[PDB]
Formats: C-alpha cells, structure tokens, sequence
C-alpha cells in the first residue's frame, strides 16, 4: 500500500495542449483515448471499446515524457507515474505483489492512466535476466495487460521508449498503437521559438521566428529549449562586461550549440516504423 | 534475500 | 531509511579544497559557464525569474590530465553550496535494486539540501550506450539515473549534475542529451603553459625571470596540466641532489628536469576527441 | 566494511624478505629514485616542506626476469613501512560490486597507517585501456583505482603506489598518466653480471679469482638475473655429480652450465620495450 | 574455504600406479634431472643448505606421444611425496574471479604439504601467449599462476612444478622464464625400442631371441612408444585369432602387426620441436 | 538400454562387426582370457561418409553389448558459459568409471576436435585438452569403458587425438549383397509381389546409395498406392524403379579421395 501509492503525483505540471508544437496525430489518439471516453460515455457500449495501451516511440529529445506531462495536466484522472525503481524488491514474491497491487489500487481510483515510463528496463527479452526480477514481473505483467473487456474504465497503459526494437514481441502487442514522435519541421520550430521566449522584450518579429526555424533545421525540441536559454543569458553578458533581445543573440547561441542526434539513430527508429509502427 | 551474483 | 543515509552521510564532503579560480590557468570559456551556473544563481537570485532558469547540467570532457577535476575543486572551494561527490562504488549494492534505490535516494537528499552540486565523476562508468551491457547494471542504473535526471514526478530544481569524461564517445544518446553543455577542456596553449609553470614555483627561490618561463613555455608542446606538474616537482628535487653530491633554483635543474620527462598524452586520442568536439561540443578556450 | 578488511588483511606482508640495497646489482637509477621516493621522505621529514613534495607512483617495466620483484623485496625490508603487496586475486570478488569496495578499503588501511606502500604486482592485468572489456571489472575495477589515486575527496598524501609490468603499451592512459615515473628496468651489462656471479656464489669455497669472475661475466652476454641465478645453481650441483660419478669449483664448471643454460628473452620484444622508453619512459641505467 | 577444499579434495591422487624407473625406457637426462630435483632433497636434506638450492620447475616438451605423462607417472610412484595432477577442469569456474582463488588455493594447500609437487599437464592451455586471448582467462589466470610462482610474499620452497606439453612455441614468455629447466623428449632411437619390445611383452611365452628384438628394433623406426605398445598389443592378439579362426608367438605375428599398424608423427612437427630445442631448450637424452 | 538393434540387423562390412564384437563381447562373455599382457581394446574410430550406418552399428553395440551406453554427442557439450564444457567431460567419465563396463559414443567427434591451428583459445585447448587428460592422463584409469567416436571430416582430426583413437576403421560405400538385404528388411512384412530376383534387381540398380537412401526409396515406394488412392493398390517393382529415379543421393567422388587419402596414411 504505502510503498507504492509513491506513484500518485499531485501537483500538476501545468502544460497545457497549446505548448506542444505539432503532433497532431498524436493528440488525436489521446484525446480520443482520454478525453472522449469521459466526457460522452454513453457511446462506449456494445462492440466499441475504448483503446488500452499505447507506445509512444521516438528519437532522444523529441516531445514524448513532455506529451505525458499535458496528459497528466488536461487528463483529470489519477496518474500513476510508475517505473522500475517502484516495483523490483528483494524479497522473493514482492514483484507479483506490487504490480498486482498496482492494478488493484488503478481500479481503486477509476478512471486511471499509468505511465510505465521506459518500458524497456522492466521487460529484457528474458533470455539472460535474474530469476526473481526478470520473469515475475513480465509475467505477472502480461497477465495483468489481458484485461480487455473488464478495463473499460481506468487502465489506460501509456509508455514511451527511445530504444523501441529492443521491446519484447509479446509486449509490443500489448500496446496496441506504436506512434512515431519525430524531429520536428519548420512551422512547429517557429511555435516553439515564439512559446520559449514567453513573455520577455524582445525587438524580434515574425520573420525573424520564421528565419530562425529556417535555420534549426536538424533540432528537437530540447535543443530549442536551451538556445532560447542561453539567448536569454545574453543580456547579463551585456551587463557583466560593461537591455533588449537581439536577433544576433540568437544567432550567437545557434552558433554555438551543436544538434544532439546522429543520424543514424535516425535509421534505426524508420526501420522499426516501417516493420511494425 | 536473493542476492545477485555475477557470471562470466 | 537510516541505514541508506548511514550509507550516504559519508558522501557530503566537509573540507574544502582549497584551490581558487586563480589556481587554475587557462580555460575563460570552462570558468565562464561555471561561474553562470553556479555562483550567479546564489549571488543574484531575484534575475533567475520567468523564463530564464539556471542551467542544470555540464559535461566537462578532454585528454587525461587538463584540468577537468581540478576545476570540480575549484567549484567545491567557491560555489557556496552542498557538493556531493558520488562515483560508482557508492550506487552499486548488492541488494536487487539498491542500485536505483540509491540513486533515487541521492537526487532526494539533493533536493532537500537545495542548493546543491553532484559531482559524478568518470560518468563514462556508469552510462554505456547500453547495447552491448547486461541487463540489471545497465538498464536500471542507467535508466533510473535518465528518469531521476529529468523525468515527469521529479523536479530537477536547484541541483546541477556536473561530469567529467575521457571517453566521451562512449556515452548514451540519452545522457548526452541530459548533459546540456558539453564543454572540451583542451592540451594548453603558450600562455598557460608559462602561467602553470609560474604557478607551481610556488614561492621557492629561484633566479629565473619572465623570459625564462617564457622559455620552458615554448619548449614544452605537448604537454598537459599533470606533466607540467611533475617536470616542476622533479625540478624541485634537483638541489637535493646538489647537496647530497658534495642552494638555488637555477635554469639548468628545470632543463635537466625537461630533458629527462616526457609528454604523456599520444595524438591520435586528440584526433577522437577534436572528432566529438565538432559533432556536439563547445570549446572550452 | 569489516568483512572487507577481514578478506584484505592477509595482504600487508609482514615477514620482510631479507633482501638488502647491496644484493641488487646494476639499476643504480631505479635504486635511486627508490631511495629518493621511499627511504629519504621518513628520515628527513621537514625537508619536504612547501612546493617540495615525495613521488607518488613509480612504475617499473622490462623484459622478463631483470629485476622487478626483487627490486620490490629490497624495498619492503629497507622502507621501515607498511608494505602492502596486492594483486588482481585479492580485488576481483563475486557478488556484484564487491570488487570495487576492496579497491576503496585497501586505499582506506593504507591512509589510515600511513606511510603506506602499496605495491600492485602486474598492473597490466587490472588495468586494460577500457574499450573492448566488461562492465562490471572493466569500468568499476579500473575506475575505482583510477578515482581512488588521486581524484575529488582522497588525498593520497604519504601514500605510494609501486607497480610492475611486462606490458607496458597496453596499459591506459589515464593510469599511465597516474603512474608519474615511469622506470625502466633493462637487461644487465658487464659489472652488472660479474656483480651477480660473486653475489650468487656467496660463502662457497671456490678457487675462483676477480679475474675468473671477470671472465665468466664477458662471456654471458644477454642473459638476465634469472640466467645467471641458475647457472650459479647447477653449478653449485656440479660437485655433487661428480660425488656420483666417483671438491671446489673449477671455472670449467661454469662454462659447463653456460654452454647447457640457454636465455630467456629474445629480439623483437626488445623493440617494443624500447619504444615505450622512447615514447615515454626513463632509463634505468 | 572449506568450499574450495571440497573442491580440490579431488586432486591428491591415493593409488600409486605402480610404473617404476626400469619401465621406462631410454632418456637417461631426464631421469637425472628430475632424480636430482625430487628423490635427492627429500633423502639427503643436510646437503641443501646456504646457496644450494633445489629446482623449482621442470618443463617435459615433446611430440605426442613419447613419455611425458608416463615418466609423470614414474615420478608419483617412485618419489614419496604428496603428488597433486591437476589439471583445466580443476581451476576454470564460471563467477567472475573464482579461478584465480583455485590457483592461489592450490599452492596454499601445496605449502600444507611440503615437500609437494604439482603436475600441470599440458600447460600450454592454460598459458597462451597473451596477445589474442580474452581479459579475464587470459591476465588474471597466466598472471596468478605467474605472481604464484615466484611473487613478493609467495616462499615457493619445498614445492616443485612440473609440466608437459607439445607446443612449447606457443608458451608464454614470463612462463618460459619460470620453467627453469626446459628438458626434451624425443622420438626413441634403436636401444630404446628394443628395450621398449622387450618390456611390453612382459612374461608372455615367446620363442624370440635377443636378435629378434633386434630384428623388431631395427625395423620399426619412426614409431614412438605408443606405437610400439599397439604393435605388442595387437601382435599378443593373433593366438586369440587363431582360437576363434580355428598358440604360440613367433616373429610373424610381429610383422603382421607391423603391417597392419600405421604410425601417428609427420616430419615438420619435427622441425618445429627441433627449432625450440636449439634455441631455449636441453636435451632429454 | 536395448531395444531391438542385433547384429543380425546389419548388412556387410564384417571387418568392422568382427573388430566390435571382439573389442566389447570378448571380454564381456570372457572375462579369464584377458590376464597379464593381454588387455582389451579402450578406443575405436569409425569414420566414412554419412548415411553408411555408423551410429545405427554403435547402438547395434548398444543392445548387444550388455552395458551401459552414453550416446552424448558434440551438440550437447558446446556451452558458452567459461569453463562448463569440461565439467561435463568430466563427469560423464564419473558415471562411466562408476558403473563398470561402459561404452561412451562420442559422435561426430570432428566438432570437438579441430586441428587446433586456427582454433579460438578456450574452447579449442580446453575442451580438446580435457579429452586427452581425461582419456588417458595420469589420475584417470580408463579401465572397462570404451571410446567410440564418429566422423565425416577424419583428416581435420588432431594428430593427439588421431592417436588416442588406436584403431581407426573405415566404413566404405556398400556392395550388392547387402542392399539385397537392405531392401527385404525394409518392406518388412508388406504385402508385396515380388520375389528374391525383383530384390536382386533393385540391388542391382541402386550403386552409389548408402543405407539411408533405401530406406526413403523403400518410404516413398511404400506411400505410393495410398497416393493413388486418395488423389483419385499394391506394390510392383516399378514403384521402386519410380522411386529410385526420383530420390537421389549425397555424396561426390572428390570427398572419397581425401577419406581414401586417410586410410592409407592413418587408417
Ligand atoms: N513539442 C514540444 N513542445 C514544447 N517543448 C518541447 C517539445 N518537445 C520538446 N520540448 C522541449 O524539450 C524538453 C524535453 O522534452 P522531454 O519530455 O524531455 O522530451 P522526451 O521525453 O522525448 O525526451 C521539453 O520539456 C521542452 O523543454
Ligand atoms: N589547467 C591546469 N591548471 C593548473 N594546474 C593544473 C591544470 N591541469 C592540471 N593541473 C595540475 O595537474 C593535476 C592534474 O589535474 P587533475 O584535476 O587531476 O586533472 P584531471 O582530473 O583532468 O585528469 C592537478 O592536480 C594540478 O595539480
Ligand atoms: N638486479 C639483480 N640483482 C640480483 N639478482 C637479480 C637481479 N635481477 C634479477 N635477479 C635474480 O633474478 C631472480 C628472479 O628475478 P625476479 O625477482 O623474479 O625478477 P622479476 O620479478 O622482474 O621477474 C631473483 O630472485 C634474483 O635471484
Ligand atoms: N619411453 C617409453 N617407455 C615406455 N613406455 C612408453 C614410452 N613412451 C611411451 N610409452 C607408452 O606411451 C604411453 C604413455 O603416453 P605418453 O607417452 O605419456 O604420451 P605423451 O607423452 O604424449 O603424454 C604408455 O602406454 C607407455 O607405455
Ligand atoms: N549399412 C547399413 N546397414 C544397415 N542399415 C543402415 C546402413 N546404413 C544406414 N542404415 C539405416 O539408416 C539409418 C540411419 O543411419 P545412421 O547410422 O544414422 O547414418 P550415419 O551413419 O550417417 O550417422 C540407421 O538406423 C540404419 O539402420
Ligand atoms: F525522448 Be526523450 F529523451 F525521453
Ligand atoms: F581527470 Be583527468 F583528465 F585524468
Ligand atoms: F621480471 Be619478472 F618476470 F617480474
Ligand atoms: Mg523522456
Ligand atoms: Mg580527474
Ligand atoms: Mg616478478
Ligand atoms: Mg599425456
């Protein structure tokens, strides 16, 4: 009980939908996993059930535990942010019992979305895995994720993974819609130039965001964030040595930070959406 | 408690 | 509970090192970023409001011997906040999963002892790339060190995780992302190499002058901070042995000393490591 | 902890195996630096006072058989110390992690009974440059050692780390860089092995001349300590023999020996060995 | 402890098979060298005083099959001392560094012992040179049972350690220098044959005369003994034949055996065991 | 364990069933005519081509050995674990100095034991080195068991192994009388009209096959009439002429110069 009800955040990291920049098929499929079972219930009856597992699968530093952050803001539903820290014990028989109490207390507290977040550090093939902590858990675990027609309210098994072919076959059916969470192109780099620098004075104008984004081509979301940072050091650079925001801010930090994938990272992620995404 | 040991 | 922070309560270290930004040559860029991290968000924190927050990782990367943890001393002397200094004896137990229950347990007592610095060092150890290692060490400490480090439930608020590395191209795309600026800290150029020189004399008698470690300066390309080091410890000697075989500090103990020691850094490790540089590195000047 | 220290107790060699600063013949250098690193800190202790401060890592290489080990015997009967002697059977362990606590409690015994030598004997088996080995006693071994000599939170103050090897180019920069006098300890020469033979045939009642020794030592060029220790040994056994086919030494008995005994080493291994002294080595002379 | 002596119990061999020094046939040197290494210090200790030392390893090579384990064989019958064979399947383990503690467990219940030898047969498995093998097996096994052999703190008294093997080239260097008596067995010559003929047919009733064996001696050369000992088998074999194919033994049932049986060697293995021998080795006689 | 398997069974090549029942039934039947020098036989190498019944003869010995048989093979001690491979060598020898006589069938030997040139280092000269100490060794007493051993590639053998093995016969490609045999035991008791000259003829016709492809052609001939029954009988000698055209053997006339090369330098 009071070991894992450590997995209940409360306090609500205010992203809301309109500060991820893009993905739009990836909103899609929440709010029609999320938002629309709740708010019209009457048309989940018969042979239409609402969906119970999703992968969000990606490069590093793309948008995937951000997109759970505005879940876990616009959801209202009790949110599990569970991971491996919170259910491998030493006792033998103590990884059965908390998953199974995991799920119980998920249905406790209907309607209920977990994030199994890097579901790859539980789940390791079990070929070259510990007894204890590599079998129970991924059996008990499958068992528990075969609840289909029982789970129509609550269990909502969300999860996100930068190493998506290194995920068991029978878990990767599980998660019954593996989205793909891209680099992001030219519109959703200048959303997120105009969203970082908030609301600080800035002389820029709309072309100047649009020469930016033009310029980043190759950057996640993540590097954005810290040439906005670094281009709102600048001023207190102007005042140790010893005013406004400048475009050669910009350029000086885009001059000096250096992208963050390889591009061949990049080749492995299209292999595993063009087999099974 | 199940201690891990380590192979080669 | 008790028994981890009677673990752990020999991690907070209580004495100070006494090396000042002065103690160390060379590097404006490397002592720039550090100071805006570390020193500036304590002195001033009524500016770090709205959107522009402190930075919240640094990777510090280069040959052996440049001044990578020496400068990690120089932030324990002048940073004014709790400095833990944890390396991979202290997070590896024994215990299934003691592994991510400590480090949990150090970023927990990190953020009740705000503000505070982590220094891990050799991060190269604990953080493999993960396609080739086993299953428990890797995937759990690594995996529980990239959720701990930003995560969804976790708040990386008033903690910086600094790193030292010599193999810098043997890191985790993960963790190379958390790590936000990687700076390079290179071999030394002139003007370091005659500060260094300058520097480790100390206050011993000596009738060198300024055209004399201007010398020693131009003949020693090659060499980093430990070896100029050592060639100044070995100097020193030399009237010792004077005195044994049979004073002052004169140029000929500090050529006699240049003659017999010898670089210790190859040059095909700086071909991989101006390689990483200009794939995803700043430079640290 | 204590069962740590319980396991690495049985390391401090405690019966001081008699081998005195006369017994070794040649390496006038490597005595040297010895007797300047171990002998003259304890017996003259305000000298080293200031910049001036004692050597803190001493490697020894060299072909086969020359000297190394009993050059490290000579040190633990003439140091007045507590010698340690360990090795890679002592530190590597089985549950996961233990292999790394030995490395930190074996540096902990030697701060707290300082000043400690600690004398790793074949080093290249520890340390293995880190790109092709295993996690766990790859990068926790190597590290731990690595962190532990000089590092953050250490202070290896009056502490000195010997070591010995065969393989001095597959040894990693890092711990080469730690190892700050690289000694090089090479085949005899002329005095050297005429030095030998009068030493090895200690009180015997030979006929033998300075002349005779002399002779004997012109006409074994390229043999090492070991050589020469076993043609004293079957020469001493020729008598005996001759009690069996039926008295002092005749010089035929030595050249008997000579002409049976065959060296050791060979020529191409010579040339690495003098590359690395090339490259970053001393000369033992 | 107890768990490694459970495992090594298995080792001290208790059943003296009974081959006594007149079996074995031939090679004159290497009975004298090994009467000398294990028979002569334990029946006269009062000689073995001051400089006078015993041997401490004695290396058999070979080609394959011509009396190495046998002569083995020969010395645990005839020597009076505890007698470990050990072999590979006795010091490999699969957890992480418990080998090395099978090697150090060896020579440490060996000194429980004294006087005591240990037979590694075929050595050339355990030590393989060292420059394409595996970290683990490779460094930390060669290098214990280097550092076990002779060391700092290790007494090898008392203990002797033979070896055989058939690729003495593909020894290890430091290895090489620790066998300090590296004895060759060669193919047998014409008295040896003879003798080997007339040994193995025992007391079997023959009509053959001296020049008979003579005769067989004469024919077979290029056979080892191992070849002789199947032509005795399969020659004592015939009257059996001519029971069920339906006696005495006469010279043609020999050379029906001899026709009938095809030999094992190939002329350049020759060359090869011939070049050590020039340029490392003894001359086993 | 003795199911069927006889000597009775087996067609041609007395030479190799006379060596066997001599090297396991003389001493079992007769343990009183093997005194003083006259020891039995401890190794015996059958190699030759594949389909030529090695392995069948070996369980031949088998049930008609009265003793125990351990048909272990080269698929079942590959271990990837440091030093497992030998442990269990080592034991099965324990259970087979235990239990007194034995027979230990090592088959297809040419997998353990590779020539030792090109080899990797543990399991080249550990599992090699621990089949050679551990057959005749210093500690070991191969008393009362019997090395048998199979192999297609016998000149990638190494020569101490080639050694220990101290009878190395050859199972050559079989002649007329014993395909004769061949094809009446495998019909068995089948409604057929055929007679010992219809037999005789197809022994005739069938030169170059081993043991294995007469019993698919007699597989297949005998799953004809049901094949014309239910994609629509008896047994005719043209179902086995059919048979025989459409099944075709293994082997080339390159791979018996080197096996030839070896029996007359080894063999
Ligand atoms: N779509 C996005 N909208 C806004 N910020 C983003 C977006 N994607 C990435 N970022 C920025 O990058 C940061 C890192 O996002 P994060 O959740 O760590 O990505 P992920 O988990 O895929 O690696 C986000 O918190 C934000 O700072
Ligand atoms: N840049 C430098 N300025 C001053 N001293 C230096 C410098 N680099 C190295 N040193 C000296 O060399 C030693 C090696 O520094 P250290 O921090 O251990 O280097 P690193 O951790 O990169 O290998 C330091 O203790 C100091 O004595
Ligand atoms: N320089 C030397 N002076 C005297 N004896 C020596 C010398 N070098 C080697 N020896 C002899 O060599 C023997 C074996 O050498 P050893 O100590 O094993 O050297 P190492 O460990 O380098 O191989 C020593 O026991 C000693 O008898
Ligand atoms: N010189 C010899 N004298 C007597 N018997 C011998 C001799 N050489 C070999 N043998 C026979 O060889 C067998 C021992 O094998 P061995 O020669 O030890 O092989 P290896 O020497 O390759 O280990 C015994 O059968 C023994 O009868
Ligand atoms: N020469 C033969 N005589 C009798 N039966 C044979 C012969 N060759 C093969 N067989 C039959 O074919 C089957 C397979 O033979 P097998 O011995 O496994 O082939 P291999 O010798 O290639 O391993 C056996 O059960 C055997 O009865
Ligand atoms: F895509 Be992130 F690095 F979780
Ligand atoms: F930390 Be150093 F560069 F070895
Ligand atoms: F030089 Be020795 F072999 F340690
Ligand atoms: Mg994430
Ligand atoms: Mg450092
Ligand atoms: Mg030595
Ligand atoms: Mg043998």
């Amino acid at each position: 009980r009071g070991a894992l009800s450590s997995a209940i955040l409360s306090e609500k990291p205010n992203v809301k939908w309109e500060d991820v920049a893009g993905l739009e098929g990836a909103k899609e499929a929440l709010k029609e996993a999320v938002i629309l079972p709740v708010k019209f219930p009457h048309l989940f009856k018969g042979n239409r059930k609402p969906t119970s597992g999703i992968l969000l699968y990606g490069p590093p530093g793309t948008g995937k535990s951000y997109l759970a952050k505005a879940v876990a803001t616009e959801a209202n539903s009790t949110f599990f942010s569970v991971s491996s820290s919170d259910l491998v014990s030493k006792w033998m028989g103590e990884s059965e019992k908390l998953v199974k109490q995991l799920f119980a207390m998920a249905r406790e507290n209907k309607p209920s979305i977990i994030f199994i977040d890097e579901v790859d550090a539980l789940t390791g093939t079990r070929g070259e895995g510990e007894s204890e902590a590599s079998r129970r858990i991924k059996t008990e675990l499958l068992v528990q994720m075969n609840g289909v027609g029982n789970d129509s309210q609550g269990v909502l098994v969300l999860g996100a993974t930068n190493i998506p072919w290194q995920l068991d076959s029978a878990i990767r059916r599980r998660f019954e819609r593996r989205i793909y969470i891209p680099l992001p192109d030219l519109a959703a780099r200048t959303t997120m130039f105009e969203i970082n620098v908030g609301d600080t004075p800035c002389v820029l104008t709309k072309e100047d965001y649009r020469t930016l984004g033009a310029m980043t081509e190759g950057y996640s979301g993540s590097d954005i964030a810290v040439v906005v940072k670094d281009a709102l050091m600048q001023p207190i650079r102007k005042i140790q040595s010893a005013p406004d925001l400048t475009i050669k801010d910009f350029l000086k930090a885009i001059k000096s930070t250096r992208p963050t994938v390889n591009e061949d990272d990049l080749l492995k992620q299209e292999q595993f959406t063009r087999d099974f995404g | 408690d199940e201690i891990v040991n380590k192979v080669l």
